[PDB]
């Protein structure tokens, strides 16, 4: 699948939505077929690899066992109650698959927010035991570069890989173990908004002139004051984010938002 | 004789989510099979207690492929509970949006997760590239040349040689494959639109972000209407415009014309995968409370008799747990349904997957693009019957070849090229209620204690249904019932295969250790895991 010029990645998918996959897929300079063919070696990923079944498997074995090494992106948090019964992949727990699998990689990056810090299934009252991988895999000595959001910004993706092909180490991580060079800021320092917020000029409901006006969401419950993310900055697609679509901030790159944020409409 | 015993597929790739298939094969030909999803997450329960403006947050992250639609259909549910009609201008940006997911998600289906099952991407090294460039020009009105798809080819000639396989590793095609049947030139020119669809569907899935700040999971619709006033402005429609007319130009001048070529190839395929039942609820509305108002209108076929389209009654949809991980057997009404999980294992106690098994009167029903296509051709739709008559006289079969996992295949096709062409007439409607001097986007409403609502959804893969108990103004009960758990949950208590298995049932497998057959007809329901067990 690999050995040779291009670094393999091996792509793992736990209790995911498959958004954190799709978003890769909107990729922008690089594009993901440039990423595929030149930058990388996609070694095994279930949403677009050509093998199924044992011909799947004996693809991912051949690509983690490989003496040039792999880098493990993992979506999805891990369900670990009940023995890890409540995802199985070829029939194996997700927690043993991630057990077996990651220690081995050169390194580790766990991709939204389910996999850096267990994501929707986690939040109450997890009857799945979802946990993010390292603090599922803590034990194992896996330490995953987190790229938050759900799903993150694909640049943040691409970015950290290229820093780590170029300078063979991690960029500087915060306490969250997230890229400061993506996460150092919040949402609402870099907002459009911010002079509203100033002025305690906020929308009091998503009909008004106000809110037609583009006055600030913190009253309809914008948790840009707590959230960690690049939204403003590079935007999503080339071309939107949330508050400028006029809706609030959800704080969705942030451990536990779920049930941290909620209820979303109100600070 | 061919081979007899079981064939396992875990994981089937190139899906959404995980799923196990099992089969049992007689003498080259299958004879039995299961359908069974490996994750569980939970989100109805999740949901319980909950601020019902906040379960289409929660909800969306059902699936990031059909990203958007639960979104959608939990505000249309809450929409409803709460008794809201939405302004004109909130229905046509939501359309629109829904519109762009349909092209987006069917463009990436065809090439990016069905393709492999039929192109076999190492062949088109050996293709002559002049002979494949005028084979590509004679089926589309797009020019193409020798160099176009030499380029191509070189490109994937430095890929191969360096050993690094990447996601064509242990491919099925590799070494040649009896099952697959293209000459190196259509698998040149099918690979050359996978390449070009990778860089097409960013264009399609920003169309969703114009509007809905960013793909996936759109961030502007609330209980009311939308929250978007950036999408009344001309310089918003227009990009929305601009990606949009890229967008449909690609479905009809790059993929039906490669899905007619490769349906062409494949008409054995009209043998294998056919279905009895479909069920479809309707899609692009006029207005919400009507499902009768939409583009696409619901209906109910037993037993493929299409003169007899039945209404749809939302009352007899029922979810089956019998052959689930779930507690007990006795299926439920979804406002009245149960999550309680309880795992058994593979088979035991008759129990294999985490989805439940909805039944319609009792009956297991195929939806999706399928159902919505040959539902709406037999309700006269008018566009529907064009393209669909075009698309039959092109191949050379008559309708029956529909009841299929080829015809499954060109209904999606059919499906969107049809949308693509209503999102233009939508946006032109869209862009005359704004010229009259609505610029109306959000509605007020009042939350009540107690209420029951519902959300109506058809989908990239078919029907979907919200269903809310508000108690005390909160979450009382939220049932999600998914289009592919229609398709793809197991049996029920009558232990009726569902669409999936049975359509199973027939499918010759010329070497069992590489089932691409299975593959094929799995592949063409789009099953999409996460979403149909939540
Ligand atoms: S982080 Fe969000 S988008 Fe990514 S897999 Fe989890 S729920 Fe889906
Ligand atoms: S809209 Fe949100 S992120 Fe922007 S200024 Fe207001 S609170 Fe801050
Ligand atoms: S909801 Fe998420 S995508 Fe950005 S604007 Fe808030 S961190
Ligand atoms: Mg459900």
């Amino acid at each position: 699948l690999m050995g040779p010029r291009r670094p393999s990645v091996v792509y793992l998918h736990n209790a995911e939505c498959t958004g954190c996959s799709e978003s890769v897929l909107r990729a922008f300079e690089p594009y993901i077929d440039t990423l595929i063919l030149d930058t990388l070696s996609l070694d095994y990923h279930e949403t677009i690899m050509a093998a199924a079944g044992d011909a799947a498997e004996a693809a991912l074995e051949q690509a983690v066992n490989s003496p040039h090494g792999f880098i493990a992106v993992v979506e999805g948090g891990i369900p670990t109650a009940a023995n890890g019964i409540y995802g199985k992949v070829a029939n194996h727990t997700m927690l043993d698959i991630c057990s077996r699998i990651l220690p081995k990689a050169q390194a580790v990056i766990a991709y939204g927010t389910c996999a850096t810090f267990g994501g929707v299934q986690a939040a109450k009252p997890n009857p799945t035991g979802a946990k993010g991988v390292n603090d599922a895999l803590k034990h194992l000595g896996v330490k995953a570069i987190n790229i938050a959001g759900c799903p993150p910004n694909p640049y943040n993706l691409v970015g950290t890989i290229v820093y780590y092909l170029k300078n063979k180490a991690a960029p500087e991580l915060d306490s969250l173990n997230r890229p400061t060079m993506f996460f150092g800021q919040t949402v609402h320092e870099q907002c459009p908004r911010l002079p509203h917020f100033d002025a305690g000029e906020f929308a009091p409901s998503f009909e008004s002139e106000e809110a037609r006006k583009g006055w600030c969401l913190y009253e309809l419950g914008c948790k840009g004051p707590v959230t960690m993310n690049n939204c403003p900055k590079i935007k999503f697609n080339q071309t939107n984010w949330p508050v400028d679509a006029g809706h609030p901030c959800i704080g969705c790159s942030e451990p536990d938002f779920w049930d941290a944020m909620t209820p979303f409409y109100q600070n | 004789s061919s081979y007899s015993g079981p064939i396992v597929v875990d994981p089937v790739t190139r899906i959404e989510g995980h799923l196990r298939i099992e089969v049992e094969v007689e003498n080259g030909k299958v004879k039995n099979a299961y359908s069974s999803s490996t994750l569980f997450r939970g989100l109805e329960i999740i949901l319980k207690g909950r601020d019902p403006r906040d379960a289409q947050h929660f909800t969306q992250r059902t699936c990031g492929v059909c990203t958007y639609t639960h979104a959608l259909a939990s505000t249309r549910c809450v929409d409803n509970a709460v008794g809201v009609h939405i302004p004109k201008n909130a229905t046509y940006i939501r359309n629109l949006v829904l519109g762009a997911q349909y092209l987006h998600d069917h463009i990436v289906h065809f090439y990016h997760l069905h393709a492999l099952d039929f192109v076999d991407v190492t062949a088109a090294l050996k293709a002559d590239p002049a002979k494949a460039a005028k084979v590509a020009s004679s089926i589309s009105p797009r020019k193409t040349t020798a160099a176009d798809l030499k380029a191509v080819q070189d490109k994937l000639k430095t890929f191969v040689e360096t050993g690094q396989l990447g996601p064509f590793t242990n491919a099925y095609f590799l070494g040649g494959h009896p099952a697959y049947y293209l000459d190196p030139e259509t698998n040149l020119i099918a690979t050359a639109h996978y390449l070009e669809a990778l860089r097409l569907q960013v264009k399609a899935a920003r169309a969703m972000a114009v509007f809905g700040a960013k793909n996936p999971h759109t961030q502007f619709t609330v209980v009311g209407g939308v929250t978007c006033y950036d999408a009344l402005t001309p310089q918003r429609i227009a990009e929305f415009e601009a990606l949009w007319k890229e967008t449909k130009a690609f479905v009809d001048e790059v993929y039906i014309p490669d899905l007619l070529v490769v349906a062409a190839a494949y008409k054995d395929w009209t043998q294998y995968g056919g279905t009895d039942n479909f069920i479809t609820f309707g899609e692009f509305p006029k207005d919400e409370y009507d499902l009768n108002s939409r583009f696409f209108k619901p209906g109910v076929v037993f037993k493929r008799d299409f003169k007899n389209i039945k209404p749809f009654d939302k009352m007899q949809i029922e979810e089956h747990v019998r052959h689930s991980w779930y507690e007990g057997a006795e299926a439920r009404h979804p406002w009245k349904g149960q999550t309680q999980p309880k795992y058994t294992d593979l088979h035991g106690d008759d129990r294999y997957s985490w989805m439940k098994a909805p039944r319609y009167m009792g009956e297991p029903m195929e939806t999706g693009p399928l159902a919505q296509v040959l539902i709406a051709y037999s309700q006269g739709h008018p566009k529907v019957k064009a393209v669909t008559d075009a698309v039959l006289a092109k191949l050379g079969v008559g309708p029956e070849a529909l009841f299929s996992t080829l015809g499954r295949t060109a209904a999606r096709g059919i499906e969107t090229a049809v949308i693509a062409e209503y999102v233009g007439v939508m946006l032109q409607e869209y862009k005359d209620n704004i010229a009259k001097g609505d610029n109306v986007i959000c509605a007020p409403w009042e939350m009540p204690k107690q209420a029951e609502g519902v959300g109506f959804v058809n989908a990239p893969r078919g029907g979907l249904s919200h269903w809310i108990r508000i108690e005390d103004g909160k979450i009382g009960n939220f049932q999600l019932v998914v289009p592919s758990t229609w398709t793809l949950g197991p049996r029920c208590d009558k232990n009726k295969l569902s669409p999936v298995e049975a359509s199973l049932i027939g499918t010759p497998v010329a070497d069992a250790k590489r089932p691409v057959e299975i593959l094929r007809t799995v592949h063409s329901f789009d099953p999409c895991i996460a979403c149909g067990v939540h």
